[PDB]
Parts: C-alpha cells; structure tokens; sequence
C-alpha cells in the first residue's frame, strides 16, 4: 500500500505524462479512487474542527492543490478521448485480456454515448438526405489517428541502454544511444513510449 | 590616465543604469525595461534603442546633467555601455552572428519643447528639443564612421581611424611614419582613403520649419538644418509634424582658408542640429489601437458615428458631412489584365452661396485627413499644382519639383476659390483627376509621377 | 503546460520560515509540517510560506544559495561554459520571483539577487536558442539538454516541437 | 506640474497675488525675480528644471514669500517614495483621489467614478493615480477661471448678514461645479481669494452662501453655506440649521441629502423666498 | 460544381476564434440538391453504359462520383466543425446556455448539446462517492482561499451558504470564497480585483 | 476549449475534416487529358482527347491512376526548377503568401502523381523549410506588443501557425513575469461573445 504522500506523487507523474503524450495512455484506476478517498475523509475529518481554525485553512490549502491536479489530469483525458473516439473504441474493442486497458469503465460510457450522439446526429441533419449510396461515412477514416511521431522533452527516472534513434526512413542513417539517470533529452515519442508506460522516463 | 578613469567611471554608470533598471511594483511585477528591450531588439536585428531622460535621472541625476550640458562625449559613452550590455544579454549567440554590433542609442523625453526662435549662442552644444515641420529631405548618402589611410610611396598603412559624428571632416597625417634611411623622403601629404577600407552608415539632411502658430506676427518662417543618421535616417518625410532632440553644433570644415575664403563678416560660422531622437505629431498600428479600431467598424451605426464627427462646429449640412466621409475613406483602386487602371479616389465639389461654411468644411478635412493639402485657387499655377521644371543651384542643370497634387498623393488636396482659378490652370488638372498621373516633357526631361489624390473643392457661383 | 502551472510546481518546495504564531504538528496529506513556535524556524512548503507571509503570520528566510558572492560565482560560470551549468534550484527562477516580490523586507540584498538571477537566465536563455537553431540546421533527430530546468524549457518547448514536427514530416516525404 | 503654474493654480499664492488682476501678474513677475529664478526654467516641467536650482528651493521659496507678506508658505506633511521613479506627495494623493471621483467625464456613473477613485490608492493601480494627477491639473485650471469670473464681475455680493454669490447656466465651466463637493471647495477657495482681494473690512469677516443650477429639468439649484476665513477659525458652521429653519418658516421645498448638512438642494422658484427668511433669521 | 459547398467551408473559416454563426440552412439545401442532380445524371449514365455497352461514358461517370463525394465531405466537415464549437460552449459558459447563443444552432443541434451535456453530467458524477467530482471546476491552479469579487452587473440573490444569500449588485464588492466564485467570474457576472 | 481538427497535409494523406486542407486541395492544378470525356463538355457535348485544363487538386487527385488513362499532371510553375533554384538562393525573400497560401501543404501533395522530379520537389520543400527557421524563430519570439503584419506578410499558412505558437510563448511568459497570470478571467469566448 502507497503511502499518501507517494500516491500524490503519483499523482503529480501521470498528469504530466498525460498532459505531453500525443495519446491517452494508461488507465490508473488506483491511483484516482485512492485520491477521491483521501479527500473525503480529510473533509470529513475537517467537518469536526472549529471553523476560526489556522489548521483547517491550511487543511483547505492543500485539498484544493490535489483537487486542481486530479481535474486537470481527468479533463486532459476527456479531451483526449473526444478527440480520437472511433480509434479509443476500436482499441479497447480488441484489447487482449492480459494487456492493461486505457479506459476507465466511466470514460468507456462516456465515450460509446459520444460516438453514438454524433452519429445520430450526423445521420439526421444530412446523411439520411443525400443520395442511397453515400448515406454511410466510416468515422474510423474520418477521425485523424493520434500522431505518434511528436517530438517530446523527458527526464530520465531510470537507466536505459541501447535506444535506437532513427533520424528517418533510411536505416543506415539510425545509431544509437544510452539514456543516464537525471538526464534530459529531446526526441520523437514513438522511440520512447513503452519506457513512458514502464516509468523509466517521466515527460516535461 | 585621470582622464581615461573619469571615462570609464561614467561608462560604468551608465552600464549599471542599462542592467539595472526596472518598472513595476511589488504587487504586480517588475521588467528589465531597458536590457529586455536591447535583448529582442539585437535578436531582431534592429540595433538601437530609446531611452528616456526621466528614467535615466530616476537612476541617476547626475547622469541625466551631464548629457544634457555636454551631449557629445557621454551619449558615445552611453552608446559604448550599450554595446556592452547587448553583448551579455545574447552573448552564446547562433553562427553567422559572431561579430557583435554597435548600438545606437535614441533619446527621448517628456519636457517641454522650445521654439527655433529661443535657440540662442548661449545653447551651442547643448541638448535641445525642437518642433517643427519637415519641408525637405535630401537623398541618402556614405558618412564614414572608420577610414584606412596609405602611404602613395611606402604603401605604410594606418587603419581604424575613428571618424567624428556629424557634419565634420578629419585631417590626414601630413607626414608619412617610415624610416628617413635608405629610402628617398616620402611626399607631402602622402596619404590617401582605402576605399574598400572604410566603414560607412547612411546620412540624411533635412529642413525644419517653424510651426505655423509660432511664427511672430509679419514675419516669413524661420527653418533650421538637421543631421540624421542611421536608423534616424529616412523615417520622416516632407510635411511631416515632428518634436526633434539633437545637439546644437557647429559645422567644422577644413581649417585652411581654401579658394581664398573671402565671407562678408569675420569668425561666423553655420549651425545646424544633430539628431538623436525623432517624434511624429500626430498633428505602425499598436494591437490595442487596431482591436479598438475593429471595434468601431463593427458598431451598427459607425456610418452616423463617422458622420457626426466631421465638423462637428458646423451647425447643420449632414448630407455633405456624410459625402465627405465617403471621400475621405475612398473607393477601390483597381488595375484590370490589360493593364488599365480605374480609380478609386472620390472628387467631391460644393458650388454655393456665401457664408455657408464651405471654407471651415475645408479646414476640417485637412486636419482630417491622413495626407492633407489645403490651397488657393487664386493664389495657384498649372506648374504649381502639378510639378515644376526648374534649375538646380548645385549642379546647373534642370530638375523636377512637385507641386500640390504631388505633395497630396495618397491623401486629399482642398482647393478653396475653385471659381477664381484661371482656365489655363484649372486645365492642368485635368490628367491627374482622372488618370492620376502628371505626365511632363520639358526642358530635356520626360516623365510621369503619380498623383493619386482626391480633390475637394469649393467655389461660388 | 502554462507557466502558472510551473509555479504551482515550484510552489511545492521547501523553505524556512519563523512564525509569530503556535500551532500542533499538522499531518497533510503531502506530509507532516513540524510544530509552530513563535520565533523558532521551521521548514514548510512555499505555498503556505507566501500564505503566511501574506496573512502578517511568519517572517521568510533567504534560501541558502540566494547568496550574493555564491550567485556571482555561479553567474560568472554559466558565462564561461559552453553547456548548461548544474542550478541552485529546479525553480530558481519562480523561488526567485516569488520570494523577492513578497519578502523583499526579509532578504537584504534583493535587488543585486535579482539581477544576478537575470543575468543567468538570459544567458541559459541564449544557449537554448543555439541548441534549437543547431537542431533544426544541422538536422538532428535526438538532443541531450542537462541542468536545463523546466520553466526554462517551457518558454518556448511548444515552438520548437511543432517545428520539429513539421521538419520531419518533410523529411520523410518521399517513403512510400 | 510646472513651478509656474502650481504658483498660478494654487489658491494660496493666486489669492495672494491677485493673479485675476492684471497687476497680479507683474507682482508675479517681481516675486520670481527676487526668486533669481529664470523664467524659461520655472515655465519648464519641475521634473525636467535643472537640478542646480533644486537644491535650495524650498528656503529661497519661504525667504522670498516672507518678504512678499506669505509667512505659511511652509507646511509639515509626508512624502512616500518606491521604485526608481515613484515619489508622491500627501496632498498629491488627495487632489488626486478626489479629482478621479468627481470627475465630470459622464460617460460613467458617480458608483463608478467611486470605483476608480478606490482603485487608485492601491500601488497595483498606478496608471489611475497619475490619470487623477492629470484630471487635477484640470480641475485646479477650472477653478481658478471661475474664481476669476466671480471676482471681476463683482458677483460676490453682500447681504446683511453674509455674501452671496450665484453661479448662472451661462458661466462656462458650471457643469464641473454641479456637483456638491466640487461646490464647496469651490466657495471655499472663492471665500479665500474674497477675503484676499476685498477693501470693506466688513466684508472681511463674514460667512458664504453659494448656489447653482443642479438640474435643468426640475428646476433645483445646490446651495452651500460656509463660515467666516480667517486664520484660526474653529472651522464651525451653522448653516445647516440655519437652512432648516428658514426653510421651515417659509415652507420651500429643500432635501437634505448630503450627510453634511450645509449642503441642500432647494426649488429654484422658492430661492429668493428662502434667502429672506435667511436673511431675517442671521440678522 | 462544389462551389456552394466551399462557401459553407469558407463561412466556418473565416471565423477561427471558435464563435457559432447562423446555421446555413440554405446552403445545406442547395449542397443537397446538387447531390441529388448529379446522383441523377450518373444513373442515367450508367444505366446507357450497361445497355449500350458505350466505353466513352466511364470518365465522365467518375468525374461525377468524385464531385458527390467532394460535396459530401465538406457538408461532412462543416457539421463536424460546428459541433466542436457547440462543445467548447459547454466548458466556456455552462450547462445552461444564453438564449443569444442558442438562436444560432439548429435544432438538431440542441439535441445534441443535450445529449452531451447529460453524459458529461453522468460521468462526473460517477467518480466519487457522494455527487463526485465536477471537472468543470478548478479551470487555473489555486493560489489563495478567499477572493474580492465586484459585481459588474445586477444579478440578484446568490446563494453561500444554505442558511444564507447575498444579492449581487453592480459595484459591490464580496469578499467570498474562490470555489463558489469561479463560475460566475468565467461568465463575466462578476470581476476579480487583486489590491 | 475549441481546437478545430488539425491539417494534415504533410502526410501521406490530407485530413477529411480538416477545414484547411480542404481550401488546400481547392486550389487548381494544369492537367492534359488522355481520354474524350463526353457530356462534359459545357463545363470546359464532349471535351477532346489532349485538350489542356486546370483542375481543382481534390479533382486531379480523384482522376489520376498511375498509369495515367483518364488525365495526366504537369507541376505548377512554383514547383519547376525555375523557381525551385530562386528558392537556393536566399528563401527568406519569397513570398510564399502570394505564391500559394498552402505552399508547403500543396507542395506535399503533389507528390502523389509520381512525377520524375519528386526526389527534387521534396529536397526543395525541405531546403526552403531549414532556410525559413530561423527568422521564423526569432520574429515570432521576439516581436513583443507591436505590430506584425510585416513580419508575417510573406509567410504561408504552415508558417503562420509557428509564429502563431511563438507569440503565446513570448506572451505567456510576459504576462506571467509582469503579475497578470495570476487573475481569474472571463473565459476566452465569453470576451469575444459579450465585448465584441
Ligand atoms: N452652419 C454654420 N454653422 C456654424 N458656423 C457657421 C455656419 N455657416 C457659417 N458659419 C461661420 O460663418 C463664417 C462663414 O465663413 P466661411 O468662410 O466658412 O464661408 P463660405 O461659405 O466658405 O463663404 P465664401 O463663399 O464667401 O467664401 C465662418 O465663421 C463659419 O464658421
Ligand atoms: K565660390
Ligand atoms: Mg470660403
Ligand atoms: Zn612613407
């Protein structure tokens, strides 16, 4: 069991990746449920306390940061997946079962009720009018896939050996490199990513 | 020595003052005024900056006196810290960028100005601030900052030899430096100007005129000579309306008496004004001036507002208010493929009964407009209105001079007793109101220029 | 990220102020903030030392490196090295702005500090922009950027990874 | 501002020179001689005056008023300085603060002119406190063209018992006076420059009584009592009272808005009624 | 051909701030219409390319394909882009929406922000225990509990606590908590004054 | 919260609801046609075989197969060595404003016909993009509180959003220096709803 100030940590880690990533990445289930508790019970434990109080002010303070991070992080998870719908369906759709899945059950409602909304309306405004044949749009070309080639700013959590920068198409022309604990680098995400979901790196 | 530590105390100074200073509160901010603006200036590869006399006297008043009473020595001073403090502000810098830049240094301030008239002997060089209006401009041309001098005989070679500011000249060794043994003695001034040597910056000389209002009762306005270099150099144009400080010199030709110098009093010499800043009278659009502006044109009653606001001191006359609005906006210049223009400036003409205003309504729109010239009908020639042939005194030969539909293009000209005008002058204007050109051959000179202008014009019947 | 956002992260740093009040040892989520004494240090985060200070309840202390001679040394480091140079602080510059504008009575010296502070910001601010130009000149695909903090990185990261972007997509045009 | 028209626009120095007059002027002229200050220097911005000149001013300046007949020239008050260029002065500050609440630009309320003026005396503001400053300068030039008018044209006119003085709808600048603070100060500064300028030495010690027009529509005049000026007055007034019971005795229509009570705004039909009870109930 | 489609894209365009114009009803229409006409020709095409057996008529059967096609994607885009503006609506003003802004959007629209506006409803509040998290709040990092706020219009009775109200008013001033403040701040009923 | 869908026109592909990529492929193309095209020929009733055309991109792009039956594409004067060695020169003197809006978005799109000159058309879009950065860079980052339109004036619409980016940096970052970061705002359309 983490302890709460490691949870907050935590906490703190996954906005920012979530807040640089190109993607949605992984669900923390844990991580949010245990901060939801924590702010409760801290409100509870608040409601027994005078009011003229410098402790429940402080107390107050502090609920409040950890309520600005957790919005902050849901909301950039929400945009994220209104903007990629049809693909964050079609991923959670096949997911093995092993593989840890990159939607909350929530987010999973959420996001069936928005691409069912948008299709109706699409189909009731102007699709059922046009001609028999074109009267059906695949959302899954019509939505742009999320750019994993985007160029990133990471710290590095743990060592790394043997990342192998590709400048471009050509192989010749791909070398590579070693990653220092502390260390600070620039370079295209796609390179990088399972060490962003491993948390060897941490992205600023 | 002493004289080398007083310098460089005072250059020290005024580093700390251009590292130092800040504008704000400790309950909003602060900014590094003038080190930030000297960072995205030398970034943007603009070299200069404007400072003001009020901040430098904030930080320290003596400063502030002594460029006042002896500009010169401490405004190049004042330029060497700022070169100093460009180069620590950018100093890893990209390659291609290397050599650092000098700066030139713009001074303004908020006093208040004083007239042509006022400057007196008493003021020689010192700091002043003038108002005037532009009348002349000549073209741009070399004033060497750095010459590189060669011996004729020895081919011995001075270089980086500093050149003073201004209208000043310099004076060459008389001597060559080579040893007297072996060879034959060298010439008599021996020395000539490299020219691939030479380090120049763009020069301007302007004429400055007297404000209308200043100008004592029976008399022709007075106009002075201004030096402007560099980044002061081809910003004002004539008619422009300007508040200009600068150093009250001297022109320091050659010492010698050359032709015979021959002057009808002894000991006089020519003054002139030395700029170091430039402000245009209202008399580039800010973000916060164009959002306002967007404003306006949005309201759904801009064209009564527009209206309302043109002469408001007339009484009455809202339609010819209103048709003088559309003129002073104007319509759309065009060019089709085949190459021929139509033109977009609105003439507007109010023929009418005495004492009705049609001089105020006049008035008002030369103040309006952005280009705006007012004339006499009366008191005008076909050559005046359209552009003269005339000679040089300089060179002896024939040039061109426009008149008042050259001064107005791209704005309004206002011609009052349009009736009174003769028929061989009004006729001269016949080209430039349709086809907005003024088409001269004379005198060995074949040209055309443009006069795109919009006329209004008043008359009686 | 905007910069308020680097200051909420800066916010969370540790300093020492001495309070003119009593209080029990408070257990925070983030962690436990030792008793208060009237005229003893204690060490807390800088939000509630800028809430404090603010309310006429503490008085703040200089950090130990907001040190004239130290931060001279430091400047005149940065300036001799090619590279960027290890910092005092993640935040040195928030730490800066935050406790100069609101204690500047309780740390002698702020003005120097401050433009000692200025002065390495601007340099680290130009090595930033030869390391951007040498990336997009020399086409590079991988930069290391060491001692490089992150309000430094985020005054104008948004630029130069759309920049990059864009370069890459043209560099890789011609694949099929 | 510049020395030259603070000594123009200041009440003391304007009363004491009779500046309204046309000797008044060479009086000036003649002080500023004595001074040893050269004219161009003090019709230049004090800011932008040559420091030579500073160093000694405020001795010279009591010196030479001691030998002009001003011995009050001097007066203790506070100053605040921060920042590189920020330096007030108490009495700045108040101008100021009350130029940017009655302010006449109408195009806001008088709740907003109360929000700015509240604005202003915070440091996050500064931008408003020099708006004031420059609102001030205006308000002070109005002033004095007022007090010049009232006193050429012989509009001070005594009753038994006190002056009165009307401001008409064709006076210029009438509009920057509707408002009621703005009228007392005015008469306060008419009462001083009055008292300076005036030959009847009864007259000399008598209180004010000031109208003008409030509104247009419904015919209501402000009105404003002050008491006698002299040097060590109590500062006391009895005009409130006063007011009440001639208004009471001869039944005009006067409200009493203003939380001081020497202020009232009365029909302007019932004036001259109201006058004459006033009249008989001073005298 | 697709010029009427080009002008829905253009209108939407020349607009990038993200603001909602009047649905262009008689755009769509006219779009529609040039669908059906050309959907029409292609059928009498195609049905003489198979009873004739005429080659020739292939190209210009394709031409009118990809200009149906041309004209579905911009009617396509120009729906799509005008409901990520109705969206950013529910996040800049609120749940109930301005009768100003909803003159603009169609019906059809509504019915979608609706259906939106009840999801978005459901998913807050199912990430807590009692009422959940609303993430519509918290738009900028915290700095202080309590605030000054000045009312910059009338709006009447505004609830702090339960027990207790306070009315708005132009140009008064309420020194309140930050959380309760926030909304009305970001729908410019009130100000916030920093001293 | 309002960010319309992104261009994509770098890629292999343009984007279907991006609003700018469909301005992009508006613009016309020459093309000679290898086939009569019969029924047409009102809009240009049959147009002949090898009779010369311009076509909107979405059209050209509709039509063409490799083998080139119905059409065949020829580059626009802006993509032919001509221009392409003006470029080499000094690129930060043309203005690719006026010369196409979507210069490079077009330009990357017309390396779908499979032209014998796509090796150069892609170095040349590249060479001029490295050329361009760095005045780029520096306008945009340090042109603070003035006027703009002649830093942008020659800039195409890629462009355009860098510098876009760049002045929210420089801005952000002011503001946040000066104290102003700090004030809790009306949102952004609520301003340009109620005050515009
Ligand atoms: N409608 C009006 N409202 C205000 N002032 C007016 C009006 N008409 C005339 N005036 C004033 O009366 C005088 C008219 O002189 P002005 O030169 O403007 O007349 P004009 O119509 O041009 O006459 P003229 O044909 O004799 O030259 C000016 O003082 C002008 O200000
Ligand atoms: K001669
Ligand atoms: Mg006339
Ligand atoms: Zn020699």
């Amino acid at each position: 069991v983490l302890t709460p100030a490691e949870l907050i940590e935590r906490l703190e880690q996954a906005w920012m990746n979530e807040k640089f990533a190109p993607e949605l990445l992984e669900s923390k289930p844990e991580i949010v449920e245990c901060v939801m508790e924590q702010l409760e019970h801290m409100e509870e434990n608040l409601r027994r306390a005078k009011r003229e109080d410098l402790k429940v002010s402080i107390h107050q303070m502090e609920m409040e940061r950890i309520r600005y991070v957790l919005s902050s992080y849901l909301r950039c998870r929400l945009m994220k997946i209104e903007k990629f719908f049809p693909h964050v369906l079609e991923k959670e759709k096949t997911r093995p079962e092993g593989e840890p899945s990159s939607l909350s059950p929530e987010e999973l409602a959420f996001a069936r009720e928005f691409m069912a909304n948008t299709e109706s309306y699409l189909k009731n405004v102007a699709l059922k009018h046009m001609p028999p044949n074109l009267q059906k749009v695949d959302l899954f070309r019509a939505v742009p896939k999320p750019d994993l080639d985007s160029y990133v700013f990471l710290r590095v959590r743990e060592r790394q050996e043997n990342i192998l920068v590709e400048p471009d198409t050509d192989e010749q022309r791909d070398y590579v490199i070693d990653l220092e604990k502390g260390s600070q680098h620039l370079i295209r995400y796609k390179t990088i990513a399972p060490l962003v979901a491993s948390g060897a790196v941490q992205l600023i | 020595d002493e004289g080398q530590a007083r310098k460089s105390q005072l250059q020290r100074r005024f580093k700390e003052f251009l590292r130092q200073y800040r504008v704000g509160t400790d309950r909003t901010g602060f900014t590094f005024k003038y080190r930030d603006e000297l960072k995205r200036h030398y970034n943007l590869g603009e070299y200069w900056i404007e400072v003001e006399m009020e901040d430098l006297a904030s930080f320290d008043e003596d400063l502030a006196d002594y460029l006042y009473k002896q500009p010169a020595e401490h405004l190049q001073l004042l330029e060497e810290a700022a070169k100093e403090v460009a180069d620590e502000v950018t100093r890893p810098r990209p390659s291609g960028e290397e050599v650092l830049q000098d700066i030139q240094v713009m001074l303004k301030s908020d006093a208040s100005p004083s007239s042509i008239r006022s400057l007196k002997s008493d003021m020689m060089s010192h700091l002043v601030k003038i108002p005037g209006i532009i009348i002349a401009a000549s073209a741009v041309r070399a004033k060497a900052t750095r010459i590189s001098i060669q011996c004729r005989s020895c081919r011995n070679t001075l270089t980086n030899i500093a050149m003073r500011p201004g209208l000043e000249g310099y004076a060459l060794p008389r001597k060559c430096n080579t040893d007297q043994a072996g060879r034959p003695k060298c010439p008599l001034d021996p020395y000539f100007i490299m020219p691939d040597k030479c380090k120049c910056v763009d020069f301007q000389t302007l004429k400055l005129q007297e404000l209308p209002d200043a100008v004592p009762h029976g008399e022709m306005p007075r106009h002075m000579q201004l030096y402007c270099d560099r980044y002061l150099c081809d910003k004002v144009v004539p008619g422009n309306r300007v508040t200009i400080m600068g150093i009250y010199s001297i022109k320091k030709f050659g010492l010698t008496t050359s032709r015979g110098r021959d002057r009808v009093g002894v000991g006089i010499r020519s003054s002139y004004i030395r700029v170091l800043g430039i402000q245009v009278d209202t008399d580039a659009v800010s973000p916060q001036e164009e959002e306002e502006f967007r404003r306006l044109a949005a309201l759904p009653n801009v064209y009564e507002v527009i209206s309302k606001s043109i002469a408001p001191s007339i009484f009455g006359g809202t339609d010819m208010k209103k048709a003088i609005a559309c003129l002073l906006f104007g319509g759309s210049r065009k060019r089709l493929p085949d190459g021929l223009t139509r033109r977009g400036d609105i003439n507007l003409l109010m023929l009418g009964d005495p004492g009705t205003a049609k001089s105020q309504l006049l008035k008002f729109v030369e103040k309006c407009s952005p280009i705006g010239v007012y004339t006499s009908g009366k008191g005008s020639s076909a050559a005046g209105l359209t552009a003269s042939v005339m000679r040089d005194p300089s060179s002896r030969n024939f040039i061109m001079e426009g008149g008042a539909m050259v001064l107005a293009d791209g704005g309004v000209v206002c011609i009052d007793e349009f009736d009174k005008m003769r028929e061989d002058d009004r006729v001269a204007i016949h080209e430039a109101m349709e086809q907005q050109t003024i088409s001269i051959a004379k005198a060995g000179i074949t040209t055309t220029l443009n006069s795109r202008c919009s006329v209004l014009a008043a008359a009686n019947s | 990220m905007d910069a308020a956002e680097v200051e909420f992260l800066a916010e969370k740093e540790l300093v020492t102020i001495i309070p003119n009040f009593s209080l029990d040892k408070i257990y925070l989520i983030g962690g436990d903030l030792g008793p208060f004494n009237p005229g003893l240090p204690v060490e807390v985060p800088l939000w509630l030392a800028i809430n404090l200070k603010q309310r006429q309840k503490c008085r703040l202390l200089p950090p130990e490196w907001m040190d004239v001679e130290k931060l001279e040394k430091m400047r005149d480091h940065e300036r001799k090295e090619e590279t960027f140079t290890p910092m005092p602080s993640p935040y040195y510059m928030e730490l800066t702005k935050l406790l100069l504008n609101h204690a500047s009575d309780n740390i002698p010296k702020a003005d120097e500090i401050r433009t000692l502070v200025k002065d390495m910001w601007d340099t680290r601010i130009a090595k930033l922009r030869v390391s951007a130009d040498s990336f997009v000149r020399q086409q590079e695909a991988h930069a290391k950027l060491d001692n490089l903090t992150l309000m430094e990185i985020n005054t104008s990261g948004t630029f130069l990874t759309q920049a990059l972007n864009h370069m890459y997509k043209l560099r890789t045009n011609l694949q099929p | 501002w510049s020395l030259h028209d603070s000594l123009c626009n200041t009440s003391y120095t304007a009363a004491r020179f009779k500046l309204w007059s046309v000797h008044g002027q060479k009086r000036l002229q003649e002080f500023l001689a004595d001074m040893g200050l050269p004219l161009k220097q003090v019709k230049q911005k004090f800011q932008a005056m040559d420091i030579s000149l500073k160093e000694n001013l405020r001795e010279m300046i009591e010196e030479s008023a001691n030998k002009f007949g001003m011995k009050d020239m001097r007066v203790q008050t506070f100053s605040i300085h921060f920042g590189f260029k920020h330096k007030f002065l108490a009495s700045d500050v108040v101008f100021a603060t009350m130029s940017l609440m009655e302010s006449p630009e109408k195009d806001g309320s008088g709740t907003d002119h109360f929000i700015q003026a509240l604005d202003s005396l915070s440091r996050s503001n500064l931008d408003k406190l020099y708006h004031g400053l420059e609102l001030a300068k205006k308000q002070l030039r109005a002033t004095q063209q007022t007090i010049a008018s009232c006193l050429c044209t012989n509009l001070v006119i005594s009753q038994g018992p006190f002056l009165y003085c009307s401001l008409m709808e064709g006076t210029p600048d009438v509009m920057l006076f509707s408002r009621p603070a703005s009228l007392s100060l005015l008469s306060k500064h008419l009462l001083k420059s009055f008292v300076c300028s005036t030959k009847n030495r009864r007259c000399k010690l008598l209180p004010l009584v000031m109208a003008a027009p409030l509104s247009m529509e419904h015919g209501t005049v402000t009105v404003v009592g002050i008491p006698p000026e002299t040097d060590s007055s109590d500062r006391k007034n009895f005009f409130g009272r006063a007011f009440e019971k001639a208004a009471e005795s001869t039944s005009s229509r006067m409200l009493h808005n203003h939380f001081d009570l020497s202020v009232i705004e009365l029909k302007a039909e019932d004036r001259s009624k109201f006058l004459d009870a006033l009249i008989s109930l001073l005298s | 051909f697709c010029e009427k489609a080009m002008e829905l894209i253009r209108e939407l365009h020349r607009a990038p701030e993200g603001q909602l114009p009047a649905f262009n009803e008689d755009g769509l229409r006219q779009v529609l219409e040039e669908m059906k006409a050309l959907y029409e020709q292609n059928q009498s095409d195609v049905n003489e390319a198979k009873s004739g057996g005429r080659s020739d008529l292939i190209p210009t059967i394709k031409f009118r394909h990809c200009s149906l096609l041309r004209n579905r994607r911009c009617t396509v885009a120009y729906l799509y882009d005008r409901l990520l503006r109705i969206r950013a609506l529910r996040w800049e003003y609120g749940s109930v929406l301005p009768n100003a802004l909803r003159f603009h959007m169609a019906a059809e629209e509504m019915e979608w922000f609706n259906n939106y506006k009840r999801s978005l409803a459901t998913y807050m509040r199912s990430l807590g225990g009692d009422e959940g998290l609303d993430i519509t709040q918290d738009m900028k990092p915290p700095k202080s509990l309590y605030i000054e706020v000045r009312c910059l219009k009338d709006y009447g009775e505004f609830e702090v606590d339960d027990g207790t109200s306070v009315l708005l008013k132009k140009n008064s001033q309420h020194f309140l908590p930050r959380w309760k403040c926030e909304q009305l701040i970001r729908q410019g009923v009130l100000e916030h004054i920093l001293s | 919260a309002y960010f319309r869908v992104e261009s994509g026109a770098l890629g292999p592909e343009e984007n279907f609801l991006s609003l700018d990529d469909i301005l992009m492929s508006h613009e016309k193309l020459p093309v000679r046609t290898e086939t009569a095209m019969p029924r047409l020929g009102a809009f240009f009733n049959a147009v002949p075989q090898g009779s010369k055309l311009e076509l909107p991109l979405w059209l050209a792009k509709g039509l063409f197969d490799n083998k080139r039956r119905i059409l065949s594409v020829e580059l626009p004067k802006i993509y032919q060595e001509g221009w392409r060695t003006v470029f080499s020169a000094d690129p930060n003197v043309v203005d690719l404003h006026k010369m196409g809006p979507h210069f490079y978005g077009f330009g990357s799109q017309l390396l779908h016909f499979d032209s014998p000159e796509n090796a150069d058309i892609s170095q040349s879009l590249l060479q001029t993009f490295i050329g361009r950065f760095r005045r780029i860079m520096d306008s945009s980052q340090n042109a603070y509180n003035e006027d703009t339109s002649a830093l942008v004036a020659r800039l195409d619409e890629m462009e355009r959003g860098l510098f876009q980016t760049g002045q929210k940096g420089l801005n952000d970052f002011q503001c946040w220096e000066k104290g102003q970061a700090s004030q809790i705002t009306a949102s952004n359309l609520v301003q340009n709803y109620k005050k515009r």
